[PDB]
């Protein structure tokens, strides 16, 4: 109850400040005026062209790793189990093989940037 | 056991992030082994009631069974306070 | 008839399905899948399960920013589309959204069966359990639980990731 | 009136809000962007005044043409002023600016940027010292408190 | 009544985002070896209301090529979300107090990163989208490092509750214990709220103001209080995590006073990082995250997952 | 000044101020001044609804002492 | 059965037939698929927590680990799919025939 | 005592639901008051939907959504 | 096929997360832990063939109490007859629903 109002009550204020501040000054646009942004002079192309990813290895290796987490915020309760000896031991093993995929993608240059 | 030394002062000169780490991760590997303070780990977590301890039906031979809360039988924590 | 809070959340959530699914400019579609994992964060928030949902809505958010950046660099035309600008993508979305009120509309008048078995409706807050919990969270002793008692899962989900990693690297690796 | 003070009271409380905080887009051409730059250095510090600089022109409220406007620069000039949201103001900064100063004969030097662009305040000098740009923004920050907008449109 | 305790945590937190601004400005200045604002008020304490009242008395344009829907949006998620992700921290009492506090902040932070990027899509400009696709970049690069340092951190707290902090060092400060990830942690909050010298989103000598070169006048200065309440509140929640402070349950004023006291200390430190270094390279913050911190983190993580087993020091609160 | 910077700061300061504390004295003012209940699990929750029950004014903030039990 | 659990089955069904589609991208057929994974991991935490299944709440977690390595896996094959043609569009799949 | 009167508190409820049904379905033709869904005779603990069905709305949702919606 | 690797060596790789009452950390109980038990009690030995025929009522009442389909029809037929006869204007309920009545402890 408590935060669904909280959440209601930040969008209606930032709402309402979008309003004021779009309602309240004068308004006189004309085509040049909202033209597209560059320096000084027309933009050759379109800003909706396909941009290149250098880091696009970086990113799906960020995907996988992400879960990672995922898998390891659960720890503060699992340290509460009474065999601690088996939950350290897959922690361990976890952390390992997250340690040794990111070894493994450093020594093949896949954290280096296409060029 | 002569190489072995050239190639840590060169990590260690070039790399120190990585022997740091590497430092790190095997003595967090190593030493619960070898701690002694462990089962006192494991037994603290054993002596925590999270729910409810059912009483058992007395038959007549049950000697270590406590009759009572304050009775000597049973497992105490007298190790824990002193922890 | 308790505010169908649930009801209401999991048709936001069935609307976003809808807007996502007519593939409107994946920009788009990012933004209808991210809606969607919010509003469904939010309906297994209701029935107790918060670090599911909160885990949930935590790595779509970081799924899906991988995906804008993908768009942005492969997937991207002159005029992106978007769910008024096309005839198809407008006929999809009208269609889903149609179905969706149609069937909720049969399912409250009536306990109809559509394809699984009838309908119930009075409410999802019936079949919540009366039982009472400890000092613990039940869901959370059972995620914890996967350290001590899934040593299997564990490893195969390791392997899964690291075999995971070689696998794209393997992949894009070009040639 | 009543409703002659309100309307007084609200144009004096948006002059002071635009008077006292005058964005200048980061422009400037020749050498009077020097002395541009040394208003902004510690023995004068502009930014005391609450002028700051700021890169984007959507987000300026001043334009300081420092130095030569050429024919080749024109365009750019005219569009990045364009493209300045409303209320926005021009200081002529130098003789170069002014009327074309030294190269005013040349074949490629526009003779005064008031011929592409409407100036409020000219400043001149070359360079103008860092001082008499100083006085010339304050000249402009007293001339938008004279200015009278909310009172002209109740007397409509 | 809650709506009072809405309102009077909402406008506050606003009040200080314009004062923190003219409190950078005078820093700076100072540091510099000039005055800063002086002159608007006394001392320039009327500074932020003549900048609030020029800009939302401003024109707003809405770009031709811009698409609109979005445009409109993105800086009112980034606002609400600023101003939300606010609620459960507990000073000392958490208005929201959720079981799970740490988790839903990473979540709220990690959703704050769309509103630049559909901000910066939306302008429909190719500096505006260099600055999203550096965005991207920069979440890439800091989002895994943040949480395991995170989970590595709260791994003595025994839970996730935010309110718990204040107990688990109430004889000692957590940064006493962990002071390696309380650096890696301030280099990882410098690098989320997007500034100096990770400030690759904006970029004003490379990008020319970046993402919201097209923001005119009003959707800007949004983006601008939300800026600012992402740094104060994450300083904040720097403070409760490592500076942990004392609470008395009868008169919670002390602890108020020192929490703050203790945030006004990390923002002053964020501007005289500012001031003090070059900006970094967005490459080259991505090489040092993963290349320099995740290692350590790693290790730093199956150190702390050891260490408690390893001297019989388990927190409670399973 | 270099003082001059400790004005502004200081208004900063109160203004970070005003949530926190005001957040204690409205929890007190709804909860008969005594620190709000904290409910993180499910037997503090079913505690709470004991009290709202046997309180008598549907309020769980009104505790009963050994008066009320002859 | 509850409302709640129809939906997400809709959903499910809505998702399925969005992939099936394959309109012009396939980055969209992608998300379809995100989509599904995102209803089948709500359908199942639902169905644990109703019913108290303890031991089954790992069970989602692990669902989704392997939902990335699907994702992971598309994006590097739809890489490699633009590398070889300068667009995703599945027309241009059509070297091979039945 | 806390399970103790928690046993007698939900017996109540269900007496006082079956006193009700059995005053409103005194009229229908084939139906047995107070029959169980089951084939089993043993005790089957309440689905909350049969403790709280006749009550108010206020009361189902402090019941179902009261502890979730404390913060 | 079923290569049966966990019943030869006696591993239990996967066999304690199949069923819903098999050692649940901190004895947390499943809800319907006495009817699978019941149900699986009965069907162990006899084959999958005769199970589905000998031991039908106790898996009904474990499909019952999963879904609880017999009781919320039930429920809903007492509530659209309580309601009707509101409409009509016979039933008056008492304060106790209305909630005027006073809980116990
Ligand atoms: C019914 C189904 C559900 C309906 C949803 C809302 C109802 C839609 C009605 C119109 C909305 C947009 C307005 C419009 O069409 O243009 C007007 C007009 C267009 O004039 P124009 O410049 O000549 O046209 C430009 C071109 O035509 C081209 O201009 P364009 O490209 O910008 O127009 C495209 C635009 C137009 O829209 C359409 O094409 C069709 C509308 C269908 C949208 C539904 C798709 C499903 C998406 C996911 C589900 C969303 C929630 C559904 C639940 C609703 C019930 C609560 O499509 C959108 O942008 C849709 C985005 C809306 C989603 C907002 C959600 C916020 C996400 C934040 C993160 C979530 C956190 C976790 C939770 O623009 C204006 O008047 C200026 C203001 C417009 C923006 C203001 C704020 C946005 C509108 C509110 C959206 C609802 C928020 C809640
Ligand atoms: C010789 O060769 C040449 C070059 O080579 C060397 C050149 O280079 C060159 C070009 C160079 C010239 C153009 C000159 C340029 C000058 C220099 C290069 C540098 C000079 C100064 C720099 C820009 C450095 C500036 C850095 C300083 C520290 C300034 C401070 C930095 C700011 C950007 C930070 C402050 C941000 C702003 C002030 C905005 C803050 C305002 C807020 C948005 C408002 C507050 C928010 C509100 C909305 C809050 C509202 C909430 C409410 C509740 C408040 C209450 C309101 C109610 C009414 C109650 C030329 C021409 C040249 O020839
Ligand atoms: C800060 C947080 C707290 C704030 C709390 C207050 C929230 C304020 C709400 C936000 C809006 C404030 C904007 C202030 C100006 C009003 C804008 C608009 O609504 O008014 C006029 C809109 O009016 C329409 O033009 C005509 C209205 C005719 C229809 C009547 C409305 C229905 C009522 C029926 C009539 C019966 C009598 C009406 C009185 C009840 C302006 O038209 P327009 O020129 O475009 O806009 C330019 C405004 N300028 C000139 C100031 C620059
Ligand atoms: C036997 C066949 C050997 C050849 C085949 C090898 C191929 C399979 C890979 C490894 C086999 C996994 C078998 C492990 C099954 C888990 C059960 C057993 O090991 O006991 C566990 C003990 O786990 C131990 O830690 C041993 C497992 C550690 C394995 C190390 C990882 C390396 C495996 C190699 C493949 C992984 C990927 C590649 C890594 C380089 C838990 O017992 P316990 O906790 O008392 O009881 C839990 C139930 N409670 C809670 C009710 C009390
Ligand atoms: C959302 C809640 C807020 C609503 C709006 C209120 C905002 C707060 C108002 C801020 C008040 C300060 C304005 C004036 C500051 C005093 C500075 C003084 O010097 O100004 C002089 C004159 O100031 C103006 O005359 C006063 C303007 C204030 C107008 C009162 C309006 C009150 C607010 C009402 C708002 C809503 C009205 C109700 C109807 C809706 C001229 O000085 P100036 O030459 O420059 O500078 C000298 C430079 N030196 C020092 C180097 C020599
Ligand atoms: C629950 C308590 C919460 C408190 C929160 C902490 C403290 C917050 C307060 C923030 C401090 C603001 C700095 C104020 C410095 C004092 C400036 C003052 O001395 O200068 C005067 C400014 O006077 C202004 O009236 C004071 C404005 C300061 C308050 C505005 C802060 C915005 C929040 C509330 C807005 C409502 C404004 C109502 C008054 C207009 C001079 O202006 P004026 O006397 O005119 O002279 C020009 C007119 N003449 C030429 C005819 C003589
Ligand atoms: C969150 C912190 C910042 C707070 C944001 C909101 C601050 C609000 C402060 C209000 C200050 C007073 C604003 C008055 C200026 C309005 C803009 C303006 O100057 O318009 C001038 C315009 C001139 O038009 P014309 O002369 O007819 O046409 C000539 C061109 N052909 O005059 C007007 O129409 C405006 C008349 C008064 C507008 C009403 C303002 C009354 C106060 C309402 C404020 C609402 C706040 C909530
Ligand atoms: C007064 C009547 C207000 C009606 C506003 C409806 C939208 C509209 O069309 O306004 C148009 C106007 C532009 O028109 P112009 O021609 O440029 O100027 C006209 C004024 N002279 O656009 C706006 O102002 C839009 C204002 C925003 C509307 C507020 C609704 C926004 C809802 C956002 C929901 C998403 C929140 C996401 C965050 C939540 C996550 C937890
Ligand atoms: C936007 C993203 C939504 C994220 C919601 C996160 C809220 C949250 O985590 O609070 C959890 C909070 C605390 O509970 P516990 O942690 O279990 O401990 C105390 C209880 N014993 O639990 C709750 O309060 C749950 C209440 C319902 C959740 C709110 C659901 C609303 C989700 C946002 C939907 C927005 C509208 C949908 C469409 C968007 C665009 C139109
Ligand atoms: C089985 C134990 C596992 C647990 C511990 C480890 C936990 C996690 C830590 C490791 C994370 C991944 C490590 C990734 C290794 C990458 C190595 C590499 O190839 O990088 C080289 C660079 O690194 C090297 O120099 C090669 C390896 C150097 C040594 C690495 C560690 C060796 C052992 C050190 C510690 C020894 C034991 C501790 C003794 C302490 C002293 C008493 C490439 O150089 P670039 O930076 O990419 O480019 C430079 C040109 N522009
Ligand atoms: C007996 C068992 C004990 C176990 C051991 C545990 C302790 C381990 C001891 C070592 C810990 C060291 C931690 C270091 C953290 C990482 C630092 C690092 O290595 O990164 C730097 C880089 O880091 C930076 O430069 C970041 C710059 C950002 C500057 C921001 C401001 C500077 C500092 C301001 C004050 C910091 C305040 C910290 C605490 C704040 C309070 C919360 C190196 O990068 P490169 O020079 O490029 O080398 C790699 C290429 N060959
Ligand atoms: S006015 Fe003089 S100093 Fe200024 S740009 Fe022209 S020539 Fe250079």
């Amino acid at each position: 109850m408590n935060i669904m109002l909280t959440l209601l009550t930040n969008v209606t204020l930032a709402s309402l400040l979008v309003l004021i501040a779009f309602w309240l000054p004068q308004l006189n646009a004309y085509s040049e005026k909202t033209s597209p942004y560059e320096c000084g002079f027309d933009p050759m192309g379109s800003a909706r062209l396909p941009f290149s990813m250098k880091f696009f290895l970086v990113a799906i290796t960020f995907l996988l790793f992400d879960l990672e987490i995922a898998l390891l915020l659960p720890l503060p309760w699992a340290s509460q189990t009474n065999n601690l000896k088996t939950m350290l031991t897959m922690a361990l093993f976890l952390l390992i093989l997250l340690a040794a995929s990111l070894a493994y993608e450093w020594t093949q240059k896949g954290l280096e940037w296409a060029e | 056991a002569g190489r072995i030394a050239s190639f840590l002062k060169n990590a260690w000169a070039k790399e120190p992030v990585l022997v740091a780490s590497f430092a790190i991760g095997g003595l967090a590997i190593i030493l619960p082994s070898l701690s002694p303070y462990t089962n006192y780990a494991i037994r603290i977590n054993r002596a925590t009631p999270y729910n409810y301890p059912v009483p058992l039906r007395d038959d007549g031979n049950m000697p270590d069974v406590p009759s009572h809360p304050q009775d000597p039988q049973g497992p105490s924590l007298e190790w824990l306070k002193n922890l | 008839m308790t505010m169908y809070i649930a009801f209401i959340l999991s048709t936001i959530f069935v609307i976003g399905f809808v807007g996502f699914s007519s593939k409107p400019s994946p920009i788009y579609g990012g933004l209808g899948l991210i809606v969607s994992g919010g509003v469904g964060c939010g309906i297994v928030l209701n029935f107790g399960g918060s670090f599911l949902g909160l885990m949930v809505f935590l790595i779509y958010l970081g799924g899906m920013l991988v995906v804008f950046g993908y768009t942005t660099a492969m997937a991207t035309e002159m005029y992106p589309e978007v769910w008024v600008s096309n005839k198809t993508v407008f006929g999809a979305f009208v269609s889903g959204l149609m179905m969706e009120f149609c069937m909720v509309y049969y399912a409250l008048k009536e306990e109809e069966v559509e394809i699984i078995f009838k309908f119930n409706g009075l409410g999802d807050w019936v079949i919540y359990d009366t039982g009472d919990s400890g000092f613990f969270s039940e869901e959370a002793m059972g995620i914890a639980a996967l350290y001590s008692y899934g040593t299997w899962l564990v490893i195969v989900t390791g392997w899964s990731l690291l075999i995971g990693v070689v696998v794209i690297m393997e992949i894009t690796r070009g040639n | 009136s009543r409703g002659e003070y309100v309307v007084a009271k609200l144009d004096d409380l948006v002059n002071w809000a635009r008077r006292s905080s005058l964005w200048p887009m980061t422009f400037g051409l020749a050498c009077c962007a020097v002395e541009m730059m040394h208003m902004a250095a510690p023995r004068y510090d502009m930014d005391r005044f609450g002028v700051v600089f700021r890169a984007s022109p959507r987000q300026s409220d001043v334009m300081i043409v420092a130095g030569t406007l050429t024919n080749k620069m024109a365009p750019a000039l005219r569009k990045v002023y364009d493209q300045m949201p409303e209320p926005r103001y021009v200081v002529s900064m130098g003789s170069c600016a002014n009327g074309g100063g030294y190269y005013h004969y040349s074949y490629s030097v526009v003779r005064g940027c008031d011929r592409i662009v409407p100036v409020d305040i000219y400043v001149p000098g070359c360079p103008p010292t860092a001082e008499a740009l100083l006085y010339g923004i304050l000249q402009l920050q007293r001339k938008i408190k004279r200015e009278k907008r909310l009172r002209i449109w109740y007397r409509r | 009544m809650f709506m009072i305790n809405i309102l009077s945590l909402i406008i506050p937190i606003l009040l200080a985002v314009a004062f923190l601004t003219l409190v950078e400005r005078k820093v700076l200045g100072y540091m510099q070896l000039r005055k800063g604002p002086n002159v608007v008020g006394p001392y320039g304490l009327l500074q932020p209301i003549a900048d609030a009242l020029k800009l939302f008395t401003k024109e707003p344009l809405r770009p031709a090529t811009s698409s609109i829907s979005m445009f409109i949006i993105a800086p009112i998620l980034a606002l609400s979300l600023a101003l939300t992700m606010w609620v459960p921290l507990p000073m000392p009492y958490p208005l929201i107090n959720m079981n799970l506090g740490v988790l839903f902040m990473l979540a709220m932070s990690s959703l704050a990163v769309y509103s630049i990027l559909w901000s910066g899509w939306a302008s429909n400009s190719k500096y505006a989208l260099i600055g999203a696709l550096r965005a991207v970049a920069q979440t890439i690069s800091y989002e895994v490092t943040l949480a395991i340092i995170l989970l590595s951190v709260l791994l003595m707290n025994g839970s996730y509750t935010l309110s718990t902090l204040i107990t688990t060092q109430e004889h000692i400060w957590m940064i006493f214990t962990s002071w390696p990830l309380a650096m890696m942690w301030f280099i990882s909050t410098l690098a989320e709220t997007n500034r100096a010298p990770f400030d690759l989103t904006e970029g004003e000598s490379e990008l020319v103001s970046g993402f919201n070169v097209e923001y005119a006048a009003g959707p800007f200065a949004m983006f601008f209080m939300a800026e600012y309440a992402n740094i104060i509140m994450m300083n904040a929640f720097t403070a409760i995590l490592f500076l942990g402070a004392s609470h008395d349950p009868h008169t919670p004023e002390l602890y108020t006073i020192n929490f703050v006291l203790k945030t006004l200390a990390l923002t002053i430190t964020f501007l005289w990082i500012r001031a003090s270094y070059p900006r970094f390279r967005y490459d080259q913050l991505m090489h040092l995250l993963w290349k320099s911190f995740l290692p350590l983190t790693l290790a730093l993580c199956m150190w702390h997952i050891s260490l408690p087993i390893m001297t019989a020091s388990i927190p409670p609160q399973s | 000044m270099w003082f001059e910077i400790l004005p502004g700061i200081a208004v900063m300061a109160a203004c970070l101020f005003i949530p926190g504390m005001a957040t204690a004295h409205i929890h007190k003012f709804t909860n008969g001044g005594k620190e709000k209940r904290v409910a993180h699990f499910s037997y503090q929750w079913n505690l709470m609804e004991r009290d709202r029950r046997i309180s008598g004014v549907n309020r769980y903030h009104v505790t009963k002492g050994l008066e009320n039990i002859d | 059965m509850p409302l709640v659990y129809m939906n997400i089955i809709m959903a499910f069904a809505i998702a399925l037939a969005g992939l099936l589609m394959y309109r012009s991208h396939l980055m969209s057929s992608l998300l379809c698929l995100e989509g599904m994974m995102l209803s089948l991991f709500i359908m199942s935490t639902l169905i644990i927590l109703n019913t108290h299944f303890t031991l089954a709440n790992m069970m989602p977690i692990i669902l989704l680990v392997f939902a990335a390595c699907e994702a992971a896996l598309g994006l590097s094959l739809l890489v490699m799919v633009s590398n070889t043609y300068g667009t995703d569009y599945v027309q241009n799949l059509n070297l091979l025939q039945c | 005592l806390f399970q103790a009167e928690k046993d007698r508190r939900v017996l109540q409820m269900l007496r006082e639901n079956l006193e009700e049904e059995a005053i409103i379905m005194k009229d229908v033709p084939d139906w047995k008051v107070g029959e169980s869904v089951f084939h089993t005779t043993r005790w089957v603990t309440p689905m909350m939907g049969e403790l709280y069905g006749l009550r108010t709305n206020e009361e189902i949702l402090s019941a179902t959504y009261g502890f979730i919606w404390y913060t | 096929p079923f290569f049966d690797v966990q019943k030869r060596l006696g591993l239990d790789l996967d066999r304690w997360m199949t069923i819903q009452s098999a050692e649940q950390p901190h004895k947390i109980p499943g809800r319907c832990h006495a009817f699978e038990k019941e149900w699986i009690e009965c069907a162990h030995g006899i084959g999958g063939i005769r199970a589905e025929k000998e031991c039908k009522i106790e898996f009904d009442d474990f499909v019952e109490c999963l879904l609880r389909q017999k009781t919320m029809k039930r429920l809903s037929a007492i509530k659209r007859q309580r309601d009707k006869l509101i409409k009509e204007g016979k039933y008056t309920p008492p304060p106790h629903h209305l909630g005027k009545e006073d809980p116990r402890p």
